RNA sequence: UUAGGCGGCCACAGCGGUGGGGUUGCCUCCCGUACCCAUCCCGAACACGGAAGAUAAGCCCACCAGCGUUCCGGGGAGUACUGGAGUGCGCGAGCCUCUGGGAAACCCGGUUCGCCGCCACC
RNA sequence: AGUGCAAGAGCAAAAGAUAGCUUGACAGUGUUCUUCCCAACGAGGAACGCUGACGCGAAAGCGUGGUCUAGCGAACCAAUU
RNA sequence: CCUGUCAAACUCCAAACUUACAGACGCCGUUUGACGCGGGGAUUCCGGUGCGCGGGGUA
């Protein structure tokens, strides 16, 4: 990489297909999850806040409590355990 | 419409019926919404909750089924709104609903407006709702006084046949009084 | 149910490929195992496709090989009809064979090593640089094709 | 410089003029020859087909075209036929002309990438294939071996 | 069908596009109600570089205020045809524009469930000439 | 749902067009400014008060595929590309065989002129 | 289109424009991610909280500076609260 | 309308494939204690080649 900022090489993953462009539906930004639930991490290009580091796009973690309205999701980066602060807007129920 | 890349608004935005930015803010509270809506002739009040396939209305009141309790006056006015709010609020209470946030859809937050009257009613019914007292009408106007005085400048009945010639803010009291005890569907 | 025989060594073969053979209980060249025809097992043999010989053997052939190269989970003991009868659910090799072919049981389930340690092919095989359709010995075989290999390695 | 230096298609496609400046102009004079006023309303249609993917420098295109069309004057300056070279030299080519240090070359030309089996030239003629000859001379000035193919023409 | 299809005047805009005013006064008397400032956009050579800047006024008249005005405006104009909108409007003159449309226009001007008026229900140049011409004057 | 309100999915729902519908549950347009409220100017809008009129807009209902979109059949195509293997071919660039996957454009024919949830309601 | 400035991304009853008001560019203290994928490492940065005090709004709510990723600096010493 | 071509810093499309998590089979672990935790001791931080994919370069 020519630089090392968080958004380095995120042109694709943080861009919407032309038709999914524009404010996203509120339903999924208000979704409620319970501790223990499995959630898929995926930033919604249209929603600025509640994001996590792009490197974790695609992960599937375990909700374990929350902080404010945001959720605390536990994932395992390679072999390291990490806790991610993320809002519902960027989460989806597994299965 | 024009091509593959074209962006078509969400249906309720096309229909110019739902303000999604306000909606999200509303849903933040995590509380039920007190949906205050108006029509040229009527005023509706619903207590809506969030659902898997769409909203769920747990209690509602329409200015039309107000007569069902002794309403013999027009239904597109202030006194009408308040009562419809109180009615819906009561049914709300019966349903086990204790609090809600006021959703006035695409209407304007004008002081003394009917939506706020609806809000006042629901609150008095027992519903706990975030509000601001000096944005509401001064009781008398809610009673329908502004209209009675307007008919004082008579010369010709404000009401085409309807009921009374000089109107009745008293009819208002009789009804509120009624709603505050017993009766069916409450 | 297919018969699997490793015909190519470990040196230079992908690790994820070698681990697969190992999960199929084959850890040496000329070692054979019997595998049920399932989705899960099918994917495994496909991955191993280039270093092995496989196919559905005939009742007879299986019996010859079972008799000749079957072993107890532990020990020298010859697996003959009597052994089969005094140690398994079946009454003789044929009975076991049939059960294996109809995928009703497995060598382990009957207290036998999952591996049939074969002998080099008498007369030599068709080569390990080309598949069957090319005259080689790698890949899926005919029942008649597997039988010949198995019998030559009896 | 020799074609040996640029005939292979081993490098990335390099055609974005928004990020490349100083690109030499093309030596190819025309792409439509003959009676361009008329449309392919001819009985016979022969094509020069390249048999290997290669890069053809605008240099070779011009010499190949000239040698063919300049010859198609066995029919006359205003003869009845139309000649078309369908490819354009999009690929920008460099040269490192310090040693291997900071070697990214400077633009020295352009070339066209042709895949084996594509037709680089297409001529339209009435039963009067002098064009077949114009091409024996054309594939003479381009890197690859070529196939002279005739399409509408069962007049053998 | 008709009655709700017959044209009507919706606002008449009288504006004086000056280039920097004292002109409001006359607009107030010529119409009958306060004029509104006209800010301009973009910086330009006519020493008009100022973005927010009074550069004229306008007056939107509705109902009687519009008629009582046209009842003297029109007479001071001759033109017609070609000088008409494709939507049945027309501007003449100091400018005086007349916006014309049919009964259900509020549908496109309100906040809730607003909607664009269908081409069929739109007012044509012709259907416009008729209405007005049929009101104290002549076309072309 | 003989017309409503809040929505979920967010073009299968868009764009365009045709036909039908209202003494009333209704929604609208509509009529009107004493009030609450309102226009940097206008009761246009917003807000309030109201029914003389109308179904022409909207809206609801039925339908049309010309454009856009979704999915499907057949063709393109098991082509392009590709994970694994080869003492197969080729001066080479590169190609081929076996094995496991497998497209896009485009053409022709169907589909699509929304679906679903909660509440209210001759 | 615009949104201060690279490039890429986000944004339409707005994240843009206009008007008005306001000083949350607030004090204190944390959680987590980043810096440094995996995998230890400081300053710095960000996300998301809490406590306190405030601004605006009918209210839900928004405001931990600028829509997002650059704009930064140890110990010793000095000055300052 | 017709007709001729392209893209590492284009995309209406779009693989093979890589990858998070979960279940199943396999293999493995519960006297051979896996997975993991804590601690002691290093060596090492000139690498090279083949194949696939590369970027630079006439090579
Ligand atoms: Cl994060
Ligand atoms: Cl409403
Ligand atoms: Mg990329
Ligand atoms: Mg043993
Ligand atoms: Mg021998
Ligand atoms: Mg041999
Ligand atoms: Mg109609
Ligand atoms: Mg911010
Ligand atoms: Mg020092
Ligand atoms: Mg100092
Ligand atoms: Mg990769
Ligand atoms: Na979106
Ligand atoms: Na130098
Ligand atoms: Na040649
Ligand atoms: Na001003
Ligand atoms: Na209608
Ligand atoms: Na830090």
């Amino acid at each position: 990489p020519s630089s090392n900022g968080p958004l380095e090489g995120t042109r694709g993953k943080l861009k919407n297909k032309p038709r999914d462009r524009g404010t996203s539906p509120p339903q999924r930004a208000v979704e409620e999850f319970d501790d223990g639930e499995k959630v898929h991490l995926k930033i919604d290009p249209s929603v600025p806040n509640g994001r996590f580091h792009p490197r974790f796009d695609g992960q599937t973690g375990t909700v374990e409590g929350k902080q404010g309205d945001a959720y605390k999701v536990d994932i395992v980066d390679g072999g390291k355990e990490k806790t991610i602060i993320v809002t519902a807007a960027h989460l989806r129920r597994q299965e | 419409a024009t091509g593959p890349r074209y962006k078509v608004p969400m249906r309720r935005r096309r229909e110019a019926r739902t303000d999604y930015h306000q909606r999200l803010r509303l849903l933040k509270s995590g509380k039920p919404r007190l949906v205050a809506r108006k029509s040229n002739k009527h005023v509706r009040a619903q207590l809506v909750t969030l659902g898997p396939n769409g909203d769920d209305t747990l209690a509602s009141a329409h200015s039309s089924d107000l007569a069902e309790y002794g309403w013999e006056a027009p239904t597109g006015n202030m006194p009408s709104a308040y009562l419809t709010g109180l009615l819906a609020g009561l049914r709300a209470q019966e349903a086990g609903v204790e609090e809600a946030v006021l959703d006035i859809g695409l209407n304007s937050p004008t002081p003394g407006s009917k939506v706020f009257a609806i809000q006042e009613g629901a609150i008095d019914a027992g519903l706990d709702i975030p509000h601001n007292d000096d944005v509401l009408a001064d009781w008398q106007r809610t009673r329908g006084a502004h209209i009675a005085e307007y008919d004082e400048q008579l010369e010709e009945p404000l009401y085409s046949g309807d009921f009374d010639a000089a109107d009745l803010p008293e009819h208002f009291d009789e009804l509120r009084e009624t709603l505050l005890d017993g009766d069916i569907e409450l | 149910m297919h018969a699997l025989v490793q015909l190519r060594g470990e040196v230079n073969m992908h690790t994820d490929i070698q681990d697969t053979l190992e999960m199929l209980n084959i850890h040496h060249v000329n070692h054979c195992t019997l595998v049920p025809e399932t989705d899960a097992y099918r994917g495994m043999v496909a991955k191993v496709n280039d270093f092995v010989a496989f196919g559905e053997p005939s009742q007879e052939t299986l019996e010859t090989v079972l008799a000749t190269r079957a072993e107890p989970l532990e020990g020298d003991a010859d697996v003959d009809d009597e052994w089969v009868a005094e140690h398994t659910d079946y009454d003789d090799i044929s009975g076991l064979a049939f059960a294996l072919l109809s995928e009703e049981t497995t060598l382990r389930e009957q207290g036998l090593s999952p591996t049939l340690r074969l002998h080099p092919p008498r007369g030599g095989h068709d080569g390990v640089k080309h598949p069957v359709k090319e005259g080689g010995q790698l890949g899926k075989h005919d029942t008649e094709g597997i039988d010949d290999l198995l019998e030559a390695m009896r | 410089k020799p074609g040996a230096m640029y005939r292979n298609s081993s490098k990335p496609a390099y055609t974005r003029r928004e990020y490349i400046s100083g690109i030499p102009g093309k030596k190819i004079a025309q792409f439509d020859m003959g009676n361009n006023g008329a449309g392919p309303t001819y009985p016979a249609q022969v094509e020069l087909v390249v048999e290997k993917p290669v890069q053809i420098r605008h240099n070779a295109l011009e010499a190949a075209r000239v040698a063919a069309n300049r010859y198609v004057q066995n029919s006359g300056a205003a003869a009845n036929y139309k000649f078309r070279i369908r490819k354009f030299p999009f690929h920008v080519i460099r040269e490192n002309k310090d040693g291997m240090r900071a070697p990214f070359g400077k633009p020295v030309g352009t070339a066209a990438r042709v895949h084996g089996a594509n037709h680089i030239f297409i001529a339209w003629v009435n039963p009067d294939p002098n064009v077949e000859e114009a091409w024996r001379r054309a594939k003479m000035k381009v890197t690859p071996t070529i196939n002279i193919d005739s399409s509408p023409a069962g007049n053998a | 069908f008709h009655e709700m299809r017959e044209p009507r005047i919706e606002k008449v805009v009288v504006h004086m596009g000056i280039g920097h005013a004292n002109a409001e006064d006359i607009l107030g008397e010529i119409t009958g109600q306060m004029p509104v400032r006209t800010k301009a956009k973009r910086t330009v050579g006519e020493f008009d570089i100022r973005e927010g800047d009074p550069i004229g006024a306008k007056v939107t008249l509705r109902d009687e205020m519009a008629e009582e005005f046209l009842q003297t405006a029109l007479p001071l104009a001759e033109l017609a045809t070609s000088q008409f909108d494709d939507t049945g409007n027309f501007s003449f003159g100091l400018d005086v524009t007349v916006n014309l449309v049919r009964p259900g226009y509020r549908v496109a001007k309100r906040d809730k469930a607003s909607r664009s008026i269908p081409t069929k229900h739109r007012l044509n140049p012709a259907d416009a000439v008729a209405f007005i011409e049929s009101t104290y004057d002549v076309e072309v």
